[PDB]
């Protein structure tokens, strides 16, 4: 359970970066 | 146009391949019980 | 100009052979006091009851020491962290017996060395330089603070400060290992990395510059005369030095930028020494090195020794023997 | 060539190294060498 | 992407946050986001501690540092520091966490989407670092806020539950403070006390009346000073004394915070009033004194005449005299004779430890407490093996006092390094040579030679 | 109301995850600034409402 | 200047590199894992298992004490384990 | 221990404390995405 | 062209990792030393030579793993895999400590190869050989500590074992048995190492704080070009600063950088000489005058005598487990101990 929760918390950040990169965001 | 296999390739792999092998071994050791 | 204006101009003058500055106004008297007291005490002070058990330790040359064994002995454990100036004693005889010179010396020295750091900043400002040489100096200064003030504060007594002597320093080190396992503490390991690497990089940089000196002299003359103080052009070929070192390891492991190189030279040892100073200053509050004593056990439960257990045997020898008459109860809690 | 971005490669590789080191510390507290 | 590259800002990525010096909107966003980080850690860590909390076991056996802070304020605990209700702990955690979410939203907004500079949108919130009047106005606002915080502590102590008093008659209890110390002689004599042994400067404050009175004075002084700095502008001597720039203000604050970190280190190491031993464990001096007391008790029970027991060195084995004559525990713990604690003070008379009281009036609770503290002295390894370095594995214990003292000494020192770095750089940048020496006007070349 | 309270809290957690991902993406995506603004406002309001609903119901379960 | 080898960044950001290594790296890692979990490492290197440091009632270490008989001494210790 | 109602979230609470460190790492991930310009 | 010249061409090709003739010696030996260390620390025990666990497979951690020295009964045997001890049995070789001599020998020859690499590359690119000359200090340290010292002692057993904690044990053994800290050659080594660190830090900081402004950036690194002819920092300003702060200062850059070479190298060489002495138990252990005085006068005490008591404790408490071949049994009553501890 803890491993799954931390995996989600930890993919979230790079996920934001990846979405803004795919979307030509104001990075 | 680049060659694939070079002296640099040999050096890199002589270090890299055993490193992954050993890391697998140590990971497995983490689950040994006395 | 008025008298005060003239005095300020003299104090801050960049034309004095030795800069004084406002930090210097504190540094000069305090360092002179510390130096004079240290020299006199090292030569002539009588034995000091360091551990407060009426067992004076002889530190001075005239009382049977040589250069290697001599020391200014820390103040008595009976004093603890109490402030013990000369005027707090009934007589100089009492002051000496209880080890007042140590307090006078270390306090004046710590204050003066802090002012020395500030003076480095101040003169850089007067000369129009960048300001961070004092930041480099903060590493050894922090180490001095750790061994002379912080560790005594944490342990409750100036008697546990580092003695002002060579063999005394060794005693401090051995007892520290017995009580804190400093060798197994990551901050001291970082300190060793800092100083080994500092020496390594010192040798590397010196050797690379010396190997890339440009020919300006003959074989009968020292190559050092090929450089003239204040000359505009560089005296060695950094491009050649980089070609050599990059081929020694590989291209991207070698600096081609002199500014980056010198920043790295500054940063490695300075950070290492900061961390080792923090190691002493944190073991002052009894957060000790790693303890793996009996960590490896077999199926039945037998202890399988490791090199850490061997270290522990050595530490036990030190612990049981140190300050052999001072402990009355089973645990050494400070 | 540059099909897979280098920042993604670096992030993923760092995550892998972190996971390996963390597992090793978990081992410090479990199994052999745990003192228990 | 205004000013978000080295070419346009002059700063490399590893110094990127310097790019914000003159972008007040993004800088406000940065500060609000970081404050969100602080509040978020408070909440998450408190919840972690509560989830791992075993109420029966002492707090200091469980690696707790925040729950003790809450308990010291009188929340959740009863006589002797026993935990009667953990819901206050849970509430503290949850509220700080939700607030952290709000702060994060605000910081992200001001840093990413809001106006990059506040000067055009508003002159009340916009500022110029060289505008001394506006700078002192913001300083005064925050002074008023801080004074309110101090008075909030006073209110908790006086009107909402009180504080946990380890010195309360009966063995430590939550007590409402009704007679705070308003005597300026006392309050500021604390500041005038020597920091050396047996004096301890402000670290020696040993009663909640003095604590509450001091915080009353702090709150009032802060409110008055904040009003002062809102209504005034710096005088000429100050204008000529200081460097007036953002980096200079940052450096001043770094120096102040470093000082406060060192002071906090000493506070948590030595003081057992605002850090009750019931929650933080014994101090080092306390544990050493406790060992002395424990073995005095054992040997006396066996029949020893402890007052007359001569040790190997000639000093009393159990009791001796301090350099000013007070009767004190013997052995190495002679250095800790300034220690004071509720389990020990009943044995002390005008001349120090009293032989008749030691012989006749030591109570079982005192014996138990001495054993407990002796066996939970603040000594342990980095991997949390309790005891001296030579001890074997078995006890999983490092004292909260050790954790807190070490952490905050590290922080205080590195913040001193920060003060030096940013103060030196502020001076050099104000004078105009922080980027190096001008080749065509090298100052030293125009100076006379030293010799 | 045990499972009801657990469901409300789980919804709070999931909505927090969605907001934590979405708010920065929307803010740094200037193109998507018509629908995303309404989405963010509605999500903030619902998050506050859920926080209150939890807290109120905390005293009706345990 | 470069010596003509393909750039590392170019290699590690390429699809073919990862097509190859998404197979090779896991295979080697699993090979090491199995080397340990099947017990072959103990046999290869002569390392005692947790239950093979001592005989059941033994507490003395099996130290080698003769240079030219050391191999046979170790074999005798191993037999005494049985 | 947490109040009984909240026991199901215990694994999440167990991991919450490290998120600030995750933020520090996120700064480097972002700078990598922008090439440390 | 002849085959020798063709081979020289290929060996000296410009490639990512230079090979050279020295490479034929360096690369196999360095690889074997490093690989042997990793292999031993991962999988190999010290049970039959020391009575110790020393590998990850047994449960040690990075601080406690080691490739431990062979048993004392092996003497100074080379312990070749095909030698009369292991007799070609790889498992028995590992159990007998052949990995220690394997690592030590392949590492020594690797150091030879690396120094030859320094010479070869310097000659090819046309620089002076001072990096190779400075490398003599690490080689002297390695030879003195890992070969000469054990060769003077009873066997390889007392050489340092290749590990973190094992090296720490080596330090404490030298203190307890040799009083190594009292040795003026170690003292000169300490001066060399700490002074080298001091020079490194002070020179780096001085350069970085006497830079010329050669660009508009607040990050000053981009304002240097490797091909530029001008000095990047002001020697005149640095000299003035240190003259006024410390009294003396460098005025010749060539002397400055040679001194940076000289200090650490000389210090390490001095330490090596001291260790050669210790190989024969030729210690700076005592001061005879102090011992005579202390023997006759029970009130005379110095930090020297205190440290001797510490050494006696170390010896008595660590010998039985650190030297298992001696079969020491020290009854509890004979162990030196102070009061109450
Ligand atoms: C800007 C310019 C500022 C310059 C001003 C400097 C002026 C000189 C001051 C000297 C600083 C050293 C003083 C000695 C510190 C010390 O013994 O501090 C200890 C005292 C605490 O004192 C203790 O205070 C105790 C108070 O506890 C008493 O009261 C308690 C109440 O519960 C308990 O009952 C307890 O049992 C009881 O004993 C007792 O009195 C002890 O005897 C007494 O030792 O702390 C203190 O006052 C807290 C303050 C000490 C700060 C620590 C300084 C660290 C400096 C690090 C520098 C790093 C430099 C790096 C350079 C690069
Ligand atoms: C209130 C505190 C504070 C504030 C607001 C600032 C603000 C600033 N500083 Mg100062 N600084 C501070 C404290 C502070 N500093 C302290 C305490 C030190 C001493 C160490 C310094 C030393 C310092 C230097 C040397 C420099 C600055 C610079 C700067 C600027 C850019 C910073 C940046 O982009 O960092 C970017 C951040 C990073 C690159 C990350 C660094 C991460 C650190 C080193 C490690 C942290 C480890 C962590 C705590 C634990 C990790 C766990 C792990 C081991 C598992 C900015 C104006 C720069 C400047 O002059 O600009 C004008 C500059 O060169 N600062
Ligand atoms: C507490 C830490 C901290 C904070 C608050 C900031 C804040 C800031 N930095 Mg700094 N920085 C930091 C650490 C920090 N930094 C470190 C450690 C480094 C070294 C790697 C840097 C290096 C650096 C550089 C080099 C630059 C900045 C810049 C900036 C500013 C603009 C950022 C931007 O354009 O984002 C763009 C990024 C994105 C759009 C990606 C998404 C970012 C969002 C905020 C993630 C938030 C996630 C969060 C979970 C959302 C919760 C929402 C929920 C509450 C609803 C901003 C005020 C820039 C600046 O000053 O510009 C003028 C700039 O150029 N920073
Ligand atoms: C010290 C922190 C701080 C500061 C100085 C500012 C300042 C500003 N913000 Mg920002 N903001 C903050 C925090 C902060 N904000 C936070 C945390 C959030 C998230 C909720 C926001 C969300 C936000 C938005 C969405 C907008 C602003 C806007 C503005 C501007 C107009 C504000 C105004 O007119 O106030 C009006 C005053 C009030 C509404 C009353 C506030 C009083 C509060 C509610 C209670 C009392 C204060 C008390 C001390 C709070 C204690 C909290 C403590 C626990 C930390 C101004 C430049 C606006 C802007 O940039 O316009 C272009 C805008 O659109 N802010
Ligand atoms: C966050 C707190 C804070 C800060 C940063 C400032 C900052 C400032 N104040 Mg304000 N002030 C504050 C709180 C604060 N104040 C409060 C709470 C009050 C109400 C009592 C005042 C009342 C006040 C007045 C009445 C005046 C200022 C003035 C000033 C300016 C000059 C300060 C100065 O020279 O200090 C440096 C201090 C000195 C040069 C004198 C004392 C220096 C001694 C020798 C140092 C002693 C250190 C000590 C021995 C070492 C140990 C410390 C230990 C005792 C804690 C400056 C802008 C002056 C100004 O221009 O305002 C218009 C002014 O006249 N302040
Ligand atoms: C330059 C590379 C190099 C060098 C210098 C060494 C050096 C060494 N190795 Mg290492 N080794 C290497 C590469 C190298 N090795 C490689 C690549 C491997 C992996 C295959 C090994 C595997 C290895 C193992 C497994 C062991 C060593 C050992 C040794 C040591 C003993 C060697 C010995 O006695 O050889 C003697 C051999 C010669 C001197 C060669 C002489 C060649 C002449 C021309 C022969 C002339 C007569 C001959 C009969 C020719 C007949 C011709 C005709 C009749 C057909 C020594 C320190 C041993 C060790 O460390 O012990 C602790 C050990 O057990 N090595
Ligand atoms: C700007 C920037 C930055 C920064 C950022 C930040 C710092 C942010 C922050 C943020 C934040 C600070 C956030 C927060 C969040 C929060 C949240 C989201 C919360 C939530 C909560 C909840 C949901 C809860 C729940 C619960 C309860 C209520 C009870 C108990 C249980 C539980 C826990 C479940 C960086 C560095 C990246 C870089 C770039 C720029
Ligand atoms: C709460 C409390 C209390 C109280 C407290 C108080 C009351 C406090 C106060 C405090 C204070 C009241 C403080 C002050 C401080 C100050 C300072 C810290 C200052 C500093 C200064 C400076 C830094 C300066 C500088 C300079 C110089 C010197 C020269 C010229 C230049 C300049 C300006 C730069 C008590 C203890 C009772 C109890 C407990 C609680
Ligand atoms: C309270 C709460 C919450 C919140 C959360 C959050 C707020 C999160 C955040 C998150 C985050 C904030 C994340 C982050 C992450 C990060 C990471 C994962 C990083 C990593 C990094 C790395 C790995 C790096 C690497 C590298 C690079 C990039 C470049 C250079 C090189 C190197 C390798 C260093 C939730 C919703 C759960 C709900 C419940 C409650
Ligand atoms: C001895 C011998 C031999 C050889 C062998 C070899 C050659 C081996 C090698 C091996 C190897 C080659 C191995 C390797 C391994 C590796 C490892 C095991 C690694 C680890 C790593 C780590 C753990 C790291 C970590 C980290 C950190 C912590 C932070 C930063 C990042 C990093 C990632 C770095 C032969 C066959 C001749 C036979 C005879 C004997
Ligand atoms: C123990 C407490 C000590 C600190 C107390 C707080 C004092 C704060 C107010 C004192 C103000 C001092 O005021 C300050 O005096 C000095 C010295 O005359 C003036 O100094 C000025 O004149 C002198 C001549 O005497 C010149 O050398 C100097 O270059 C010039 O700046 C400053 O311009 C003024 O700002
Ligand atoms: C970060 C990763 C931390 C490593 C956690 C690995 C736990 C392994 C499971 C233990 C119980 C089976
Ligand atoms: C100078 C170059 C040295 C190279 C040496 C390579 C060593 C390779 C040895 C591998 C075979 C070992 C022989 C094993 C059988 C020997 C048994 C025996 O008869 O004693
Ligand atoms: O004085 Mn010097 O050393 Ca610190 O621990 Mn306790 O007190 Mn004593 O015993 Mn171990
Ligand atoms: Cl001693
Ligand atoms: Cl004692
Ligand atoms: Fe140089």
């Amino acid at each position: 359970a803890q491993l799954t929760m931390i995996a989600m918390i930890g993919i979230a950040g790079p996920m934001i970066i990846f979405l803004l990169a795919v979307r030509r965001g104001n990075l | 146009s680049y060659p694939i296999f070079t002296v640099r390739w040999v050096a890199v792999h002589t270090l890299a391949v055993p490193t992954i092998f050993f890391l697998g071994a140590i990971a497995a050791m983490q689950f040994i019980q006395r | 100009a008025n008298l005060w204006e003239r005095f300020c101009n003299w104090v801050t003058s960049t034309d004095n052979r030795l800069y004084v500055g406002w930090f210097g106004v504190i540094m000069i008297p305090t360092l002179l006091a510390a130096t004079i007291c240290f020299v006199i005490a090292f030569i002539a002070a009588p034995p000091v009851d360091i551990d407060g058990i009426r067992e004076p330790v002889s530190g001075s040359l005239l009382y049977g020491n040589n250069i290697i064994t001599g020391a200014v002995v820390p103040s008595s454990n009976a004093i603890g962290l109490h402030f013990y100036p000369i005027w707090e004693a009934a007589s100089l005889d009492e002051w000496l017996y209880n080890g007042g010179p140590y307090q006078l010396i270390i306090f004046h020295f710590l204050l003066g060395a802090s002012c020395y750091m500030g003076r480095q900043w101040e003169l850089s400002y007067r000369l129009g330089m960048r300001p961070w040489i004092c930041v480099a100096y903060s590493a050894p200064l922090a180490s001095a603070f750790a061994v002379f003030l912080i560790y005594p504060i944490g342990q409750g007594s100036f008697s546990d400060g580092m003695p002002l002597g060579i063999s005394g320093t060794f005693n401090f080190m051995i007892v520290f290992q017995a009580e804190h396992n400093i060798l197994m503490h990551p901050f001291h390991q970082l300190g060793v990395a800092g100083v080994f690497g500092g020496a390594l990089f010192c040798a590397m940089h010196g050797s690379l510059v010396t190997s890339s000196l440009i020919r300006e002299t003959t074989e009968t003359e020292s190559a050092n005369y090929g450089y003239k103080f204040g000359q505009e052009e560089e005296t060695y070929n950094i491009v050649a030095a980089h070609g050599y070192f990059g081929r020694l390891i590989f291209q991207y492991a070698s600096f081609n930028n002199s500014r980056s190189l010198h920043f790295f030279l500054a940063a490695w040892p300075v950070v290492g020494v900061w961390f080792t100073a923090l190691g002493i200053s944190t073991m002052a509050f009894n957060l000790n090195g790693f303890n793996f004593n009996h960590s490896v056990i077999d199926a039945k439960g037998n202890v399988i020794n490791t090199w850490a257990d061997i270290i522990n045997r050595a530490n036990l020898g030190m612990e049981v023997m140190h300050e052999r008459n001072a402990h009355n109860f089973p645990l050494d809690l400070a | 060539g540059g099909r897979i971005p280098l920042w993604i490669v670096a992030t993923v590789a760092g995550m892998g190294v972190i996971v390996i080191v963390g597992l090793f510390f978990y081992g410090a507290y479990a199994g052999l060498g745990s003192s228990l | 992407a205004t000013n978000r590259d080295q070419e346009s800002s002059g700063f490399a990525w590893w110094a990127g946050n310097a790019r914000l010096i003159n972008l007040s909107g993004k800088l406000l966003g940065a500060h609000v986001a970081h404050a969100g980080l602080i509040v978020f850690w408070a909440g998450a860590m408190t919840l972690f501690e509560l989830a791992h909390f075993i109420p029966e076991k002492p707090m200091y056996e469980q690696g707790l540092i925040l729950i003790p802070h809450i308990a010291t304020l009188g929340w959740g605990v009863g006589p002797g520091g026993e935990v009667v209700d953990t819901f206050p702990f849970f509430v503290v955690g949850v509220v700080h966490l939700i607030s952290s979410a709000v702060l994060g939203f605000g910081g992200v907004y001001h840093a990413i989407r809001g106006p990059e500079t506040l000067e055009e949108y508003s002159s009340f919130f916009g500022y110029d670092w060289k505008d001394k009047n506006k700078m002192t106005t913001i300083l005064g606002f925050h002074l008023i806020v801080l004074g309110i915080g101090a008075l909030l502590l006073v209110a908790k102590a006086m009107f909402f539950g009180g504080l946990y008093d380890t010195w309360a008659p009966g063995g430590g209890d939550v007590r409402v403070i009704t007679n705070p110390t308003l005597d300026p002689r006392v309050i500021f004599g604390y500041l005038l006390k020597s920091p050396f042994g047996g004096e301890g400067w402000i670290v020696s404050v040993n009663n909640l009346e003095d604590v509450v009175g001091g915080h009353i004075w702090i709150g009032l002084i802060c409110i008055a000073g904040g009003i002062w700095h809102i209504l005034t502008t710096p005088f000429g001597w100050a204008r000529r004394a200081f460097i007036w720039s953002g980096e200079a203000y940052l450096s001043y604050s770094l120096g102040a915070l470093s000082m406060m970190g060192f002071i906090a280190t000493c506070f948590v190491w030595f003081n057992n009033t605002v850090y009750p031993s019931e929650f933080y464990g014994p101090t080092g001096p306390e544990a050493s004194q406790a060992q002395a007391m424990t073995f005095l008790i054992r040997d006396q029970k066996l029949g020893a005449n402890v007052g007359s027991a001569q040790g190997p060195t000639g000093l009393g084995k159990y009791l001796m005299r301090s350099p000013t004559g007070e009767i004190i525990f013997g052995g190495e713990t002679m250095r800790f004779w300034d220690f004071r604690g509720p389990w020990l003070e009943p044995l002390r008379g005008p001349n120090g430890l009293d032989l008749n009281k030691i012989k006749n009036d030591i109570q079982p609770w005192q014996e138990r407490r001495a054993a407990e503290y002796m066996t939970h002295a603040p000594l342990g390894s980095l991997n949390s093996v309790g005891g001296v370095a030579t001890e074997i594995n078995s006890v999983n214990f490092v004292s909260p006092r050790s954790w807190l003292a070490t952490s905050h000494f590290v922080l205080a020192f590195f913040f001193l390094v920060g003060h030096l770095w940013h103060a030196g750089r502020a001076r050099a940048a104000a004078a105009g040579f922080e980027k190096g020496i001008d080749r065509e006007s090298e100052p030293v070349l125009s100076m006379p030679s030293l010799d | 109301m045990t499972i009801l309270f657990q469901l409300a809290l789980a919804a709070l957690v999931i909505l927090s995850f969605v907001m934590v991902i979405g708010v920065p993406v929307a803010y740094a995506s200037p193109q998507d600034w018509d629908r995303s603004k309404q989405l963010i406002f509605l999500g903030s309001g619902l998050w506050i409402a859920l926080v209150l609903v939890v807290g109120v119901l905390n005293f009706f379960v345990v | 200047g470069t010596t003509g080898e393909r750039p590392f960044s170019d290699i590690i950001t390429s699809v073919r590199y990862w097509v190859i290594h998404s197979i090779t790296i896991p295979a080697l890692f699993i090979a090491g894992w199995l080397f340990v979990s099947t017990g072959l490492a103990y046999d290869v290197f002569g390392t005692p298992r947790p239950d093979s440091y001592y005989a059941q009632e033994q507490r003395s270490i099996p130290l080698v004490t003769d240079r030219f008989e050391a191999k046979q001494q170790v074999e005798t210790f191993l037999e005494q384990l049985k | 221990k947490l109040p009984e109602a909240y026991a199901i979230f215990d694994p999440l609470v167990d991991v919450l404390p490290v998120i600030p460190v995750l933020f520090l790492a996120l700064a480097f991930v972002w700078q990598a995405a922008v090439g440390f310009r | 062209r002849g085959w020798f010249d063709i081979l020289d061409d290929w060996l000296k090709r410009d490639r990512f990792v230079f090979v050279g003739w020295s490479g034929i010696l360096l690369f196999p030996c360095a690889y074997l030393a490093l690989g042997g260390w990793l292999t031993g620390t991962t999988f190999v025990t010290s049970w039959y030579t020391h009575g110790l666990a020393s590998s990850y497979l047994e449960g040690c951690n990075f601080l406690t793993v080691a490739v431990s020295t062979p048993a004392n009964s092996m003497g100074h045997s080379l312990l070749l895999l095909w030698g009369p001890e292991a007799q070609g049995d790889f498992t028995r070789w590992c159990q007998l400590g052949g990995l220690w001599t394997f690592i030590a020998l392949h590492g020594a020859f690797g150091l030879i190869g690396f120094m030859l690499r320094q010479f070869e590359i310097a000659r090819l690119v046309g620089v002076r050989p001072y990096n190779a000359i400075a490398f003599s200090a690490p080689i002297a340290v390695f030879v003195s500590v890992f070969l000469i010292y054990p060769l003077g002692q009873s066997s390889w057993f007392f050489a340092p074992s290749f590990g973190v904690a094992a090296i720490f044990r080596f330090l404490l053994f030298f203190q307890g048995f040799h009083n190594w800290t009292l040795n003026p050659f170690h003292m000169m080594g300490v001066a060399g190492v700490l002074g080298g660190a001091l020079l490194c830090a002070i020179h780096g900081a001085t350069v970085e704080n006497t830079l010329f402004q050669d660009g508009e950036g607040a990050s000053t690194f981009r304002a240097f070009n490797p091909t530029q002819a001008e000095e990047t920092y002001s020697m005149v300003t640095a000299n003035r600063f240190w003259s006024q702060i410390f009294g003396i200062a460098f005025s010749n850059k060539r002397w400055l950088h040679f001194f940076m070479l000289f200090v650490p190298v000389t210090g390490l060489w001095m330490s090596a000489i001291g260790v050669v002495g210790l190989a024969l138990n030729l210690r700076s252990y005592d001061f005879i005058s102090q011992e005579i005085r202390a023997a006759e006068d029970p009130e005379f005490e110095t930090f020297y005598t205190k440290n001797l008591l510490l050494n006696e404790g170390i010896r008595a408490w660590m010998a039985p487990q650190d030297q298992p071949h001696e079969n020491f049994v020290f009854p509890e009553e004979v162990l030196p101990r102070g009061n109450a501890l």
